[PDB]
């Protein structure tokens, strides 16, 4: 019963961590890849779909 | 003895002697001890070898997000 008491005040104190980050750089890559997928390609696509659709208002002639 | 409790006495005072030896009751002797030594060791084989009288402590880590 006295080997036991060591392992109480040890186990009751001895607490486990959760594992850490090492790759949330995927969220910075995701913000950069949304600037690419949204803004960069979105506004460039809105002038290119308009390049055709403005030629479709010219094709109405 | 068969005022039957005297056969308990018959045993019992030889418990009284044995427990009122050391280790509590001994006379089991070294031959018992080699037997012990194996199974007590053999226990450790199943069971690991360290803090069986202290607290084991542990560690926490990661490889990669594969």
């Amino acid at each position: 019963a006295g080997l036991v008491d060591d392992f109480e005040k040890k186990f009751n104190a001895l607490k486990v961590p959760i594992p850490e980050d090492k790759y949330t750089a995927q969220v910075d890559a995701e913000e950069k890849e949304d600037v690419k997928s949204c803004a960069e390609f979105l506004t460039q696509s809105k002038t290119r779909i308009q390049e055709y659709e403005k030629e479709l208002e010219k094709m109405r002639n | 003895l068969d005022p039957v409790q005297k056969l308990f006495v018959d045993k019992i005072r030889e418990y009284r002697t044995k427990r009122q030896t050391s280790g509590g009751p001994v006379d089991a002797g070294p031959e018992y001890q080699q037997d012990l030594d194996r199974e007590l060791f053999k226990l450790k084989q199943m069971y690991g070898k360290a803090d069986m009288n202290t607290f084991p402590n542990f560690t926490f880590e990661d490889p990669k997000f594969e």
